[PDB]
């Protein structure tokens, strides 16, 4: 794609530039391979990406250009694959998923 | 199930933005559209309740879109001379 | 003073696959926190695992063993998938 | 004269062409109108894949026909 | 000044909102006194290991980044404040 | 309507047409010959 | 059950202001053709919704009423209500305008024709062989998205050969001839007398109520059509807020099928047509023969204004077959990819004058529009 | 007699309003003036950081409607539709907090 | 002055004209003769 500013070669987003300085000033082991960052930033981007991807459209679903919190926890809680990653976590300014137990209701 | 078209309609914005550099113009890779990552299955048959009817070959849950709706973009006007020239050679 | 962050990097995702929304602030400092969760997962994981083997480097071998645990089930194969192909193509080229 | 060279994905292209004209000379007008190298582009016609060598003439190219244009994205 | 009982403020609408949101239909009113009783365990610990990472900082002030490092801990990670 | 009924009836046919007599072009007291046009038709 | 609505402080005017009292029409860059700057209007209301609208203006004097209806141009022009968004006019030749990617619309200039002799010449400035236009006369009820000629609502004819439009249909009944970028086309129009078109829309309305009528109730509608009278109006024009301004609603009349009555004589099914009409076109000066003699007869009982069918009946009450002073054939002109027409309005700016003392300009039915506006207004403000 | 609701139906309507926002249900100053009560007997004279009021009470209203869906469970799998302190204690006990 | 307040055309100059005394010639008011007076009276 490129030859400069690492990423590029690789033909990501996310950078390789932090990422490597972030495995090395983090301790978590002695020496980090070259190849680790891009691999790293490439599984980093692909959540990034697929998070971003489920916000947006349940924004449009609202009628919304924007993403605010709430967009978030509909578009992990609905998955069923992202909730399960983020299971324990809570998103700030993130409302509920809309469900009613369904002795709830009245019949 | 619909992870693999989501990651699918993914390496296309993978390929296609490496060579769009200066032009740049529409001639087909402009995003190729929008609202078509997300689609479904859904194929057409003979229906039940008429001719053709369009039916979900994939589970789909409560609230979500299936196809956008596509075709020419007419005003009201020329909307009365198709609604009757059709009915007229008898759609 | 300059804090960095992954502000600019989230944005540049936000536009390739919905190229024409924005974030709100809010939202965009979960995703500056959510990277940096999943980031200290992933990179804690890959440490205890080159650890218990007595390696001392962290290769990209172990990032990807540390994938198939932490991610579950589909997220898993995918983020595989995209991560060796950003590999092959850094070394390659 | 007018062609289209309406590629896969659904949009199409107004070329001016010569039925003389190679099929290389219609990639270089696709080129500078899209940027996308000659060497990663086929053109198809009735099916068939036609050749830089060759001319419009060659394989039967009409007035206001519709050309398929199909690009290979180099690598990753 | 020194500061006693104001739990109370945690009042019955705030609390029967919050069961709303969780979806329950009926409280029952013995509830109204429980959840407060809940809450103060909480907020007990939450804040016991925030001021503990304020105190080692050699700070006065317990920034956001302390409540979100003692909620991460007890394994309830805040996305959010950073 | 019935202040209308009468006038519609009566007034209108030749109150209009008095009126858009002046509309044709004016004279500098067009008043008078709103006047004199109401004299003639009766 | 409304109250009337208040004025506000650019309402009240004062001796030495020069702005004009309906707030200007805001134009908008459109394109560039004929070497010159054309405008649709942006910030003016459009007649959409079966309606048709006209600037209010506040008027002080007036007690129960407190406002009157107005026009914009000082001479006779084109009323921007009904014409569509795309509809582009310059405040030099006044010639409408498409840009080349719009399609056939249409323009109404707000002079109607009501009875009597009214003769005007209509310039054509750029008619292509991808550019064209359709000009001729249509009532209130053509719609002024589609082109003049698809119903009995409006005639026209082609800008190459002048094939007469009706229905659809092109016909060539005239002498036929093109359009160039020069020419001038001039409409000898004569109509019925209306005493002549009152008696005609009177044996309808008798021919109506019952003639046929030997739908679960008869009678309100021959009630409605009892109550259906050739000249009074029933008009419902109400003062509203508009984008900051102020702007009235005039009900508009709905498309309706053919009126067709049997004569017991000739035993066929015989068409309302008016009286002694002519459809005279000059091309720079020469005639060209009648188009159409037949014009339909509109006043009360073949236009239906808009009508409330289900809080009318139910029950003080309006009628659907009225006059509102609007009713009648318009100076009527329409533009396709480009095509450019412009209407031309005094003797002055005539060319092509033929001499009769019934004819009378077209700016001259404008001030007894003009006439007609206030007082009859006037007589509904007791 | 005026238009009385039902008992049951202002329930299910403030359930479905609430569910669907996501605004702080908790007034400010009565969990401000909570947070300084709890933390005093830690350490006295601690300013708090306006952000980590929020930010205490953001997890703090999320934890009780994440107490509340798995104590409404319990409730139901009783066969009521009235959760009491009984319901309360068998959700902490499961999930080992009590 | 009130010619402009009934709107902006020249050819409504009858609004500072003519309007406001034959409507308090009409609002009294019956033949047209008396009519036929009352638009003489204001000049
Ligand atoms: C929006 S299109 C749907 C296309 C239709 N499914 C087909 O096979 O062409 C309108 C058509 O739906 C059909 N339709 C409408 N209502 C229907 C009904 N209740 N049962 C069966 N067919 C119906 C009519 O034939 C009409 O032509």
């Amino acid at each position: 794609a490129k030859a400069k500013t690492r990423s590029s070669r690789a033909g990501l987003q996310f950078p390789v530039g932090r990422v490597h300085r972030l495995l090395r000033k983090g301790n978590y082991a002695e020496r980090v391979g070259a190849g680790a960052p891009v691999y790293l930033a490439a599984v980093l981007e692909y959540l990034t990406a697929e998070i971003l991807e489920l916000a947006g459209n349940a924004a449009r679903d609202n009628k919304k250009t924007r993403i605010i919190p709430r967009h978030l926890q509909l578009a992990v809680r609905n998955d069923e694959e992202l909730n399960k990653l983020l299971g324990r976590v809570t998103i700030a300014q993130g409302g509920v998923l809309p469900n009613i137990q369904s002795v709830l209701l009245p019949k | 199930s619909s992870r693999l078209n989501r990651v699918f309609q993914r390496r296309f914005q993978q390929d296609i933005e490496a060579q769009r550099a200066a032009i740049g113009f529409e001639s087909d890779l402009l995003s190729l559209n929008q609202l078509t990552k997300r689609k479904k299955p859904v194929t057409f048959a003979r229906s039940a309740i008429h001719n053709w009817g369009l039916y979900a070959l994939e589970p789909i849950a409560a609230k979500e879109m299936i196809i956008e709706y596509v075709g020419e973009s007419i005003r009201q006007p020329v909307a009365e001379m198709r609604e009757k020239r059709y009915i007229k050679s008898g759609i | 003073t300059r804090k960095e962050s992954y502000a600019i990097y989230v944005y540049k995702v936000l536009k390739q696959v919905h190229p024409d929304t924005g974030i709100s602030s809010k939202a965009m400092s979960i995703m500056n926190s959510f990277v940096n969760d999943v980031f200290e997962r992933i990179a804690g994981e890959a440490s205890r695992l080159a650890h218990y083997n007595k390696r001392s480097t962290i290769t990209s071998r172990e990032i990807q063993t540390a994938v198939r645990l932490l991610l579950p089930g589909e997220l898993a194969k995918h983020a595989v998938s995209e991560g060796t192909k950003a590999v092959t193509c850094y070394t390659s080229a | 004269m007018q062609i289209f060279v309406k590629t896969l994905t659904g949009k199409t292209i107004t070329l001016e062409v010569e039925p003389s004209d190679t099929i290389e000379n219609v990639k270089a007008k696709i080129q500078d109108k899209e940027g996308i190298p000659p060497d990663q582009q086929r053109l198809i016609f009735a099916g068939k894949q036609l050749e830089d060598g060759r001319t419009l003439s060659d394989y039967n190219i009409q007035k206001e026909s519709t050309l398929h244009l199909v690009l290979r994205l180099r690598g990753c | 000044k020194v500061l006693r009982d104001n739990i109370q403020g945690i009042t019955k609408p705030a609390i029967r909102r919050l069961a709303r949101r969780g979806g329950v239909k009926r409280i029952s009113g013995l509830i109204y006194e429980e959840t407060r009783g809940v809450l103060k365990v909480f907020l007990e610990n939450v804040i016991r290991d925030a001021v503990t990472y304020t105190e080692h900082a050699k700070r006065k002030t317990v920034t956001a980044m302390d409540v979100v490092y003692a909620l991460k801990r007890q394994g309830r990670t805040l996305y959010g404040f950073g | 309507s019935t202040t209308r009924r009468y006038l519609n009836e009566h007034v209108t046919k030749h109150l209009l047409e008095g009126m858009k007599l002046i509309a044709r072009e004016k004279p500098e007291d067009p008043l008078r010959v709103l006047g004199q046009f109401l004299i003639d038709a009766s | 059950s409304v109250p009337v609505i208040p004025y506000l402080d650019y309402d009240i005017v004062d001796l030495g202001s020069d702005i004009k009292k309906p707030d200007f029409p805001q134009l908008s860059e459109s394109h560039r053709i004929n070497e010159q700057q054309y405008y649709i209007t942006e910030d003016t209301p459009l007649n959409k919704r079966n309606f048709m609208y006209q600037p209010c203006a506040a008027n002080l004097m007036l007690d129960k009423l407190k406002y009157c209806g107005t026009d914009y141009f000082d001479k006779s022009s084109i009323n921007l209500m009904d014409r569509s968004d795309k509809l582009a006019f310059s405040l030099d030749d006044h010639s409408v305008s498409v840009s080349e990617n719009c399609g056939w619309r249409s323009v109404r200039s707000d002079v109607c024709m009501k009875e009597g002799k009214i003769y005007w010449e209509v310039e054509v400035k750029n008619v292509s062989d991808t550019s064209h236009i359709r000009c001729g006369i249509s009532r209130r009820e053509a719609s002024t998205e589609t082109p003049v000629g698809c119903d009995f609502y409006g005639y026209s004819i082609r800008d190459k050969g002048l094939q007469v439009i009706h229905e659809g249909r092109l016909h060539t009944v005239l002498k036929p001839h093109e359009m160039q970028a020069g020419d001038r086309i001039g409409f000898l129009l004569t109509l019925p007398s209306l005493q002549s078109q009152s008696e005609q829309a009177m044996d309808y309305s008798l021919k109506r109520i019952q003639e046929l009528n030997n739908k679960f109730n008869k009678e309100f509608y021959k009630f409605l059509l009892r109550s259906c009278e050739p000249t009074n109006v029933v008009r419902d024009q109400i003062a509203i807020r508009y984008k900051n301004q102020l702007f009235y609603e005039s009900t508009d009349y709905v498309k309706t099928t053919k009126p067709e009555y049997y004569d017991n004589r000739d035993d066929m099914q015989k068409f309302y047509e008016l009286e002694n009409s002519s459809f005279e076109v000059f091309v720079n000066g020469v005639s060209h023969g009648i188009a159409f003699e037949g014009l339909t007869p509109f006043l009360p009982p073949f236009s239906e204004l808009q009508y409330n069918e289900k809080f009318y009946l139910h029950h003080e009450i309006r009628n659907k077959y009225v006059n509102n002073n609007r009713l009648g054939y318009y100076a009527t002109l329409s533009s396709f990819q480009g095509g450019t027409a412009s209407i031309i309005t005094e003797a002055m700016e005539l060319k092509f004058l033929p001499k009769d003392v019934d004819i009378k300009t077209l700016n001259d039915i404008y001030n007894e529009q003009i006439a007609s506006d206030i007082v009859w207004d006037l007589i509904d403000e007791i | 007699k005026p238009h009385r609701y039902r008992p049951g139906t202002v329930a299910l309507r403030e359930i479905r309003r609430y569910q669907k926002s996501t605004e702080l249900l908790i007034r400010k100053l009565p969990f401000q003036r909570l947070v300084r009560e709890i933390a005093q007997d830690f350490k006295t004279d601690l300013r708090f950081q306006s952000s980590a009021v929020m930010a205490l009470q953001e997890a703090s209203e999320a934890y009780l409607v994440g107490l509340f869906e798995d104590t409404n469970l319990c409730g139901i799998h009783a066969k009521r539709v009235t959760i009491m302190p009984k319901d309360i204690q068998l959700a902490r006990r499961i999930r080992g907090e009590r």
